[PDB]
Formats: C-alpha cells, structure tokens, sequence
C-alpha cells in the first residue's frame, strides 16, 4: 500500500532524517495556522494524494501570506486532482501539507526496490534530481548509480559513502549522505517496505541535505506484523470496489469496455480478458474469484462487476478448482436469479462434469449461453455485444 | 520426469490443519507416498493412518522422507522453511501465499547457499501424472506422457494440461514455479530438469506480466534448450503499476509487459502461442 | 568484562525474561527493607562478586527473618568472599541481592559462548541443572544440546523448539522455553556478549520457567559501542595493578613467583615465562609492554611488577619493535635509576644495535646483567634468586 | 613462497593515518608494491608519492591492485573490510586489533562465501622475504629460504625468524594469523598451502593456549601434511579463565591448554619444542 507524503516525511522524522518543517491539515483554518507555527513566509501547500505529478496539476504552489494558504485550502479541499498518474476521477484532496520554502542549491534523486532480477533491495543515487528517473535511466544510464544491500551484512557505511562519492558530494555532505543511505535501508528492512523514492533529495543554500518529498509504498503481504503502518492505509485513494472485493475474497481492477469477466484465478483471468480482445471485444474489467465459487461469493462478484454502467455482457469463465462444475453451475443460475442480471451472460465451464453442468446451464431458462471451448465463449460474449 | 517419481517419500509440514489435511488426503489417494506430517505440539499422535511429529528433524530420522510440502500460514514459513533446510530435506513444496518478499530473500540466499531445491511459494504444486502428486491440482485431467510444463500461474496450467492430455500427447512433470516475486526456482532452473529428462520430448512455457524471468528464460532457451518449446504469456490486456492477482504479477517501471515477453521468447526462436486455446495445437506442429 | 548475578538479572528484566523478585542492597537498612517489599518470606541472600560457588562458600542463604537478613548483610558487607575461583584474598562483597524464595519442581541448564571451532554463537540446554555443566559434558555428553545462530537469518522459533522437546518439556513450558531462548540470543547479539549462562534455568511447582542465577560476560573489544555495559564494570572485583598496567598501555597478570617478567609481545611473554620455568625459575607475573618501551612506560611496569614483595629479580626481554636497542637501554637504565630497583635485572635486548645496546648496560655501573641470548637471560635470573 | 611476491600489488586501507604512512613507508622501502591507498574523504591527493582514493572500488579500477592492507581502527573494519570484499580484492591482511568478535563472525562467513581470503585481523603481517613485505614486522632479520612459518602471535614469531635465518635456512613466507578468536585464515589454511609450495622444504609452527586450532590442525598435519613440522606452544605456565594479551589468548572451560596442544602435535608426529630457543636446532635435525 501506498502512503502519503506528509506520512512518509513524518517517519523519515521518527528515524532522524531531514524534512522541512511542515503541519498537515484538513481545514483550512489549519493551513493559515501552520503558517505562523512555521515562521516567517514564503510557505509551500500542496495537495496530498497517493499519485504523483502533483505540481503539474497545480497541486503545488509556494504562496506569500496567510490569505493565500486559506484561498489554495478552500480550492481543494473536497475536490479531486487529477495527475497523470490517476484516472479521469482525479484522487479526492482531504488534506494540505503546508511547510516551510526551502532554499535549493541542487536537486539529487535516492529511490530504493527490490529487483526482481538480482533478489536483491537496491538503492539507486543520481545527480539527475527532479526528474522522472525512468527517463534518466533510458537516456543518460550512466547517471544512474545502484549498491545492493547483503543479506548476510545488512547496509554498510562505505555504501552510502560510495554512492555519496559518485554523486560529486563532499565534505559534511558525505557523513550526511551516508546517514541518510543508512537511515533509509534500515527502514526499508524494518518496516517491509516495498518502494522509497526520495525525489527530491535536496541541497540547501545552506549546505544540507532536506528531503523535499518523499513516497513509500509497503508489502501488504508483511502488513500483518507492521501495526503503524496498517493504520496508515487511506481508502479513500482506491477505487471502492477493490477494497469490497477483498473482503469478499475477490481480485478486481476495473477497466473500459463493455464486457465483464469472473474467472478463478489471476493467469487465467488475464488470459482470459486477452482472448476475449484478440476476437474483438474490450474487457471491461479484471475480476479473479479466490475463494470457492460459492452462490454467495458469485453473487458478490456480479453485483461489483455490474456497478459498472458500461457493461453489456458478462463471460464466466471457471476451472475446476475444488467444487464441481455441475455444483457451480447451481451456484451461478443462483446468483444471477437472485441479483437479477439485465444482460447476457456466457459461461465456460470445465472440469469435473463439466458437461452436466453446462446442461443445467442451457436449462435455466434465464439468459444464460452455455458455450463450448474457450475460443467459443468468447466468440459468443463478443457477439451479445 | 523432473523433481518427484513414485519413490519420492513425502513429508507435511502443516499437516493437521485444513488444507494440509484435505490435500494430503487427496495425494494419498493419487498414490503419493505420504510418510508422515509435522505439527509442532502435536508430535506423538497419528493422522490419516500416518505419524505426526514435533519437528521436521524427528519426522526425518523416522521416515528418511527427503521431500516436504508445506501448509503453513504465510507468518511462519520462513521459520518452518528454515527448519526444513535445517533437517536435511532437499526438496521443498511450498503451497502458502502471502509470504513476505522479505522473507524470500533471506530464504532464497539460504536455499542456494544449501544446496536446497524449492518450489514455491504460492504455488499449485508439483505432478508426475502416474507417478507422484503434491500439492492442490486436480489429478484426474493429467495424464503419463511427453509434454513438460512449467508456470507461474495456477489454474491457467491446467488449460494447458486438459489440451496435452487430450492430444494424447501427456504429462511428464507439472512444475508450478509460483506467482511470487522472488520464487525458490525460476524458469531456467526447470527448464535445465527437462533439456537433461529423456522422458520429456516438449515444454510448455507459461508466464504472465512482471519481472524479467521470461526474457531471461528467452536467451538461456536459444543458447541452451534443443527440445521444442510453446510459450504462452497472459496480461497484454492489464494496465502498468496495478497488481494483477499474483504478488507478481505487476508491471514496475514501465519493464516487464506481456507483449514484451512474446517478443523476446519469439526473438529465441520459441513457438509462441497467442490464445491460450491453441497450446495443444502448437504442440503438435512439433 | 564480567557483571554481577543483580546486573545480570535486570538484563534479563528489561527483554522480558523471568527472574525472581528482588533488591540489590548495599547497606544491612536496605536488605531488611527489601523482606517487606518483597513479600513473606523465606528469602534469600546472596553475596554479589564476580566469582562463581557462592554458595559452597556460604554466600548463598535461605533466611526466615527480617533480623536474620541483617545478621547475614553485616556479615559479609565489607568483607571478602573466596570462592573456588578466587584466589586467596576472595573478592569484596558491597552487594547483597535480597529476593523471594522458589518453589524448584527441575533444574535445567540453558548457555551460550561463540564457539571458536565452527565460528558460531552456540546454545546448550541440559536437563542437568545445578551443576557444573563441565562436568555433564565429560561424563553425560548426551545430556547436552546445542544449537548454532545462522549469521544470515539471525535466531529463529525453530531452534528454541528444538531444544525444549530436547528438554522434554511440554505445553506452555515449550512457548515459554523458545521465548527465552529467542531473548537471551537477541540480547546476546545486540549488547554483544560473550558468555550467558542461566544455571540453574528453573521449572517452579506452578509450572513456569525463571532464571534462578544468571551469568554474563561482554566482549571487552565491542564496550565502544555498548554504552550501558560500558557503566557496569565493577574495578573492585579485579586485581587494580590490572585496570592500572592497561591505563599504561600494559597488560598485567599476577602470579606466584619470585622472578618478574617484562617482555614486549604476549606470545614472547607468555614464551619468556616458559623457558624461566623451564630453567628451574618460578615466573611471579605476565607483564606485556603494549606501547613502546618508552623510560616512562618501562618505569610503570618496574613500578608494578615491584608491588609484589615476593619479586627477588626481574627479567626483560626485549625483541626490536619501533626504536632501537641502544634507545631502549637507556630507557631501562633511567627507569631503573627512577624508581631505584633494589634486585637483579636481567636483561635481554634483541634487533637493531643489540650490542651498542647490550654495552650501555653493562657499564651503567647499576645491578644489571646484560645477558647474550634468551637461554643464558634465563639462567641468569633463576641465579640471580 | 604463498600469498605473495615480488609481483603483488598492494593498496592501503588508511593509507594516511598514522601507522598507515610508517609502515606502508617501510614497505615501500623494502620494495613492496604499494600501488596506492585509500582514505574517505581524501581521494584526488597524493601520498608517499602515491594516489589516494575515496572508494577502494576507485582504486582498484585505477591500479589493479589484487591485495590490501588494513590500518583502519576496530570500530571501522567491519565496514571497510567488506567495501574490500565488494572492489574484488582477493587478498586482505588484516593488522588491526580490537575488533569485536561478533563483527569477524560475520565477515568470516561472507570471505568464505566471497571466495576471498584474509589473513588476521591482529596480526603483525605477512612477508616473503626478499619479495614482499606487508605488515609491521622488521625487514633485516629476515632472509629468503626455505622454512616457512605459520604463528598465532607477533614477536614470538621473530625468535623463530632469527634463528631460521641464523641456521642459514632462511624463510620462504611468514604468515601470522594473528591472535583473536576467530581470524580470517587458521592453521589448516595456511599449512595446506606450504604443503603446495616446492620453496618451503620445513614448517615452523607457532601457538598458544585458547581455542583448538592446534589440535585440528595436528589431525590436518598427520593426515594431509608430508613435508617436517616443528611446533611450538606458549603459555604453560599460564593460569587457565584469564586473558593474556590477546584476545585469543585464553584457556575457556578448561579446554585448549598448553600441553594439551603439545600433546595432541605429538601423537600426530610432530617435532616439538618445550624451549621457544630451539626451534632452529630442532629444525636442522630434519
Ligand atoms: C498455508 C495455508 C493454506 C494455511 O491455511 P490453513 O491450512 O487453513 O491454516 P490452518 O490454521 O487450518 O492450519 C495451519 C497449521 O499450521 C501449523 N503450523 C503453524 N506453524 C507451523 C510451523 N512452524 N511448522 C509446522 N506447522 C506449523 C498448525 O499446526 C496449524 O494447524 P493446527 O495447529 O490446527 O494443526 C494458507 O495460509 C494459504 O497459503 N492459502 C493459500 C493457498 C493458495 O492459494 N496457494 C496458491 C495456489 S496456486
Ligand atoms: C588500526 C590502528 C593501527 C590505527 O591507529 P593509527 O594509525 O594511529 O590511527 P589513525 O587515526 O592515525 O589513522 C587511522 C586512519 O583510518 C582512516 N579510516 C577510518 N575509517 C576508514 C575506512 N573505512 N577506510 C579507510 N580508512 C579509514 C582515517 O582516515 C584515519 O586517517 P586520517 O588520519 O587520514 O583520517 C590501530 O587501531 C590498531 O588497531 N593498532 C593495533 C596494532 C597491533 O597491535 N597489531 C597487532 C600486530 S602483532
């Protein structure tokens, strides 16, 4: 899950790493009060959403006087922004991170993954600060600086001096690159973390080092022994739906087209939605049913499916699993007689009885085409359209 | 065959609660040589007309079983993986998803460093049609043949092993690698099994969004496969940065797309399939 | 550096491991006050030195009384408890730990020590508690099992099990059992120790695991980085010419002898006391010049050595290091002069100049043998006596 | 010879501190190969007539340097000996003392696994005389020969090399361990490696009380070693729980004594030496 800026910021805080001294607020007689509590202007306000390019949304803005603050709060507050990094609904702004303006000397980039390839956690430095580091990546490689951490050792000093060094940092910069590089490994493996992006790591006029923003993205899969950060999830910034599927033991991201699809199992749910595009039809969704395909958690899953105005038709597509097909056919005659689905539905279904089951599909009487074979159904599901 | 045969002598790690009892119970039936379960707290008792034990070190010195499937929930697997690698097992079947990626790492470190086979986690299992099954696949669509599979999904395997098994052609070895970011084995480690297995004259390939595995796989193919090979990859449909299902299946940085994949196995010289229909088929144009 | 049972037992306090209700007192008021506070009695007293066998010596009490825990605290404050392993003098007593009785249903054994040989941190559990484990070792080497810490993966559950179905245990002693060993082996890496040893690890009637005595050591070389142990040295439990030798840069043994021995080096020392023995002499202590033979530091090692009135003469043996045998023999000769060493020194010079070096002592008109080689050093001393 | 020559090149880690310069001075004169050093925070300087870096990475890219010496103070060897690790280098020599025993397990347990090999730490160095010198130990008493000389200590092991030299045998490499509780290279490592070498015909022995790296290493000799050992053994007259000097120098649990160690080189056939001045003679007797 992802966290906010102003989160992140608050616990690179908690591990003593610098961050400009801010307040978040959610009113916006909160944001004129940080202005004082702050000190003497100019002040930054930015919305806080999970999704970047904020600035480029006009999200970010570096206002004169108290008046100001309450104008910029008063404007989002409630509202969505709208990134390219969001979809057309924009994310909703319930709150404004108002800090103080920082005096920039140089911008440097200092992110943190695990690559997949090398399983290691990697930290990558550049000089290339306040930029998308993919584009650094694909066009000036060589600017783009990576240590691994050893699992045997865990992050080491002359790590954060190495990338220190290549980063042309010198005198007390070096030390405070250092505790920085260590500061955020031992985070990273603390806390299972999954993502550290500090872009960016700012130079002051001063001399210092300042993380001017910050993002954090954590391992769900470690959340049941991270406490703080579990507290820390705004559902607000997902799509509902996704978070009901959950509940229900369901996989679903929507998309846009006009046909919906429930199949058990991440591989085949994608390759289902593929199939259903390569005979031309558009997927209007992504839904993997986890649990057992029971009539409830079917009913669950079309319900969701269906809140969906664009969808036109809905394509079943169940394997095995450890119910048998002519079980599960019952299952989905009952789900769709009881929500009461107002257009066709396909099913492919195979396996244990796969045929007895299609049978009592074809026999329902409801608006359900039992098909055969993949490439059938789909045909079919792209046809009722 | 490849990993398991109808000597394989095999342990369960989790074997008293749900899954770990309804699934042993299933490969007992399909033949597999269950020895023993361990449970710590349990130790003493039987279950399912076999011994239980305290730790995977007793259960071994009991049975001599030199495979274990585990059945433990995700906050204690690289506990009771550690412990397998500890007893001596030397191949290890880790059904459970939800583990940490943290914790794989570590493991994976320990794995290699022991000379420790793994597969998993959060994978379907690993059959030897006629011979040998562990994990959660339904036995009755496999069927004793030439065709090798290995994935990193679960039930779009079975896709591909109703197909083979229709064309007669048969199963030697279903691996499932797992839908993890950081798997115990990846592609090539299988796909090296299967170029050395004589009983296996073909490999079906399946991938999905995620990671570079599959393009990895591309050049050690070219460079070291001779057998015939048919790659499927599911996800050209899914967006960039969501997660798919599978803890791996997620397109990071732009890099890792399934159009992306069919290229670089296409590239190797790999038969690659677009409709997850057409496996069988492809198939037997070779 | 060796901490005393009380310190010991608050370690084990503060990592959430059981020990039985207690005070650490330094005047009879305290101990009498601590009953009350404590509970009803029985309670036990203990006299709190570094030593092991307390109790064979008779620091080791059970009292019924208010008044007889004063009889016992104005007895040994002050004084000197030998112990087994003490030497004659016994060390002082300035603590008395006061706690509350046990009801012991098993006494087990539970320790750790890295273990030179495989190069790990390594656990022992015995169900042979209450007695010294070298000797279960010897006799009873089944009765003893061990665990080693995996330097990449840290202590884990597994291994705490393991050894309490060793134990025999059961039920929630097994949890309790791997708690405990979960905590000393974190406290172990953390605070950087060399010895723990919980004799006996006790089973109480009521059913629960306490640590009835408790024995730490910490690596002297990690202090720098262990700020609390750092504060926990007790210097009265140690010879003071020790803690003084290394406050100038030497390091000091007392023994029973009447030959001293200054060398530079502790093989070469430990070698020059060797070949004093082999030569029919009684070697009085181990004194290895760590910094150069400076006049200053050599006089503080006459200085020390001479505290010992059983000392009749004194050999040096001096080989190379950073300055020269002529500069080194006048250093000896101003020592000498300084501190007017009233036996035969013995000397042996070796490297650059030895013979310049060899000829200033000889006609430093003082009482000082220059000897040609180490044998004939050797010959000369025991003389010399 | 072992471990080095005449060709060696070597860079310094704390080249410009204290103990750093002066010695790295005497190598220098005595025809090392020092190549450069490295220090944070003074690269792009020049010292000793030589180039300093920040990184030992930089160094190594910039001299090829395959070995490094280390004058870096305890608290910050854990951290530069593995930055070593990582450059490539191949061979460290250690000199510090008073690093923490934990921090040399780890990093004994990542040289192993590294393929890289450290002699130390607390050592005075390793020298072939009349090719390389690294270390603090004095250049003139030595001389190019056959003996070679394995120690746990420092100056004890000049008794040997005086009399080596003085008998006319002369050295071919002298390796000491050093003296903590767990050093990088032990006894076996070392002997093994004179065993290879066709210069050194004989092989001094060096130990103390503390630990049994002697006794295996009697085992190792009787087993695999075909060419004369004398060996020596310091601390008889030593009280059995207390430290002498270093680190390593202490008899725990009773176990690892003088003559215990005397006693175990015997029943494995090895000349042994009750007096630290006849080493050389029991050497001319073989
Ligand atoms: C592993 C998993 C199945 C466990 O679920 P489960 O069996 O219902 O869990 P239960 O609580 O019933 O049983 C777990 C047992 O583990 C045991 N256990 C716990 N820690 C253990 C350890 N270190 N060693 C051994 N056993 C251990 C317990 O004995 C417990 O049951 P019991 O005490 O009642 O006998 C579940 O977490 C999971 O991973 N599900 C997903 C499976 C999946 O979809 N995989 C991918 C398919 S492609
Ligand atoms: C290592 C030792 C020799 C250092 O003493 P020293 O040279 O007087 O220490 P100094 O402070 O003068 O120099 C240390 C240098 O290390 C450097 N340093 C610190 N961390 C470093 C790192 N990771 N990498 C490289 N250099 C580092 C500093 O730059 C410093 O030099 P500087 O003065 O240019 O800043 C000392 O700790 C020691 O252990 N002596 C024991 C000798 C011994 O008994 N050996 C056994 C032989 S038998």
């Amino acid at each position: 899950m992802n966290l906010h800026e102003y989160q992140a910021k608050q616990l690179f805080a908690r591990y003593g790493l610098p961050a400009p001294v801010g307040y978040a607020c959610t009113t916006p007689r909160e944001a004129e009060e940080a202005a004082s509590k702050i000190g003497a202007g100019p002040w930054v306000v930015k919305c806080q959403v999970h999704a970047g390019g904020r600035g480029k949304a006009g999200g970010v803005k570096v206002v004169n006087s108290k008046e100001d603050i309450r104008a910029f709060a008063e404007n989002w507050l409630g509202k969505r922004l709208v990134t390219y990094q969001t979809d057309a609904n924009g994310q909703p702004v319930n709150q404004i991170l108002v800090e103080a303006a920082t005096d920039i000397a140089k911008e440097l980039y200092l992110g943190a993954v695990v690559d997949r390839s090398s399983r290691r956690v990697v930290f990558m430095a550049s000089t290339e600060g306040g930029v998308e580091i993919e584009k650094v990546a694909e066009e000036t490689p060589h600017l783009i600086h990576k240590v691994a951490l050893d699992p045997l050792t865990g992050p080491m000093p002359y790590q954060g001096r190495e990338l220190a060094f290549k980063l042309g940092l010198e005198g007390k910069l070096v030390q405070q690159f250092t505790k920085i590089f260590m500061g955020l490994a031992t985070i990273f493996l603390e806390r299972d973390l999954a993502l550290i992006e500090i872009n960016p790591l700012v130079i002051t006029k001063q001399g210092d080092l300042i993380c001017l923003d910050g993002k954090l993205g954590a391992d769900g899969n470690a959340l049941f022994r991270q406490p703080d950060l579990r507290e820390m999830r705004d559902q607000s910034q997902e799509d509902p739906r996704e978070a009901q599927a959950a509940q229900w033991e369901l996989n679903y991201v929507a998309l846009d087209g006009n046909i919906g699809c429930m199949v058990n199992g991440a591989g085949l749910a994608m390759g289902t939605m593929d199939i259903v595009k390569l005979h031309g039809g558009e997927p209007a969704n992504f839904l993997d049913v986890g649990g057992g395909a029971t009539k409830e958690r079917v009913t669950e899953a079309f319900k969701i499916i269906l809140s969906d105005d664009k969808v036109k038709a809905v394509l079943v597509n169940i394997f095995g699993g450890i119910v048998r097909c002519d079980l599960i056919a019952d299952g989905i005659i009952g789900a769709v007689a009881e929500v009461g689905v107002n257009v066709p539905v396909v099913v492919r279904l195979e396996g244990n009885n796969a045929e007895l089951g299609a049978k009592k599909l074809a026999d329902s009487g409801l608006n359900i085409i039992a098909a055969k074979g993949l490439t059938d159904a789909a045909q079919q599901v792209v046809a009722a359209v | 065959s490849i990993l398991i045969d109808k000597n394989t002598k095999v342990i369960c790690q989790g074997f008293t609660g749900s899954q770990g009892t309804f699934h042993s119970e299933q490969a007992i039936a399909y033949g597999t040589k269950m020895v023993g379960g361990v449970t710590p707290g349990k130790g003493g008792t039987t279950h399912l007309g076999l011994p239980v034990f305290n730790t995977v070190r007793e259960a071994v010195a009991a049975t001599g079983a030199t495979a274990s499937v585990i059945y433990v929930p995700a906050p204690f697997c690289k506990d009771s993986i550690l412990e397998a690698i500890d007893a001596g097992i030397k191949l290890i079947i880790t059904i459970t998803e939800g583990i940490p990626t943290l914790d794989m790492l570590t493991v994976k470190v320990k794995l290699d460093e022991a000379g420790v086979r793994m597969i998993g986690p959060n994978t379907p299992g690993v059959i030897t049609p006629g011979e040998c099954k562990i994990g959660i696949q339904p036995g009755h669509i496999h069927k004793p043949g030439k065709v090798g599979i290995v994935s990193r999904s679960g039930t779009l395997t079975y896709e591909a092993v109703k197909q083979t098994t229709d064309y007669g052609f048969g199963q030697s070895t279903c691996v499932g690698i797992g839908g993890d970011p950081i798997p115990g084995s990846n592609f090539i480690d299988i796909l090296e099994m299967f170029e050395k297995d004589p009983q296996t004259e073909a490999i079906v390939m399946i991938g999905e969004i995620g990671g570079s595995a599959e393009e990895e796989a591309a050049a050690y193919i070219k460079e070291h496969v001779t057998k015939p090979v048919v790659g499927y990859i599911a996800g050209v449909t899914a967006p960039k940065g969501k997660r798919m299902g599978h803890a791996g299946a997620i397109i990071a940085g732009g890099k890792g797309t399934a159009d992306e994949k069919f290229a670089a196995l296409e590239a190797a010289g790999v038969k690659t399939v677009r409709s997850l229909a057409d496996i069988g088929e492809a198939l037997k144009t070779v």
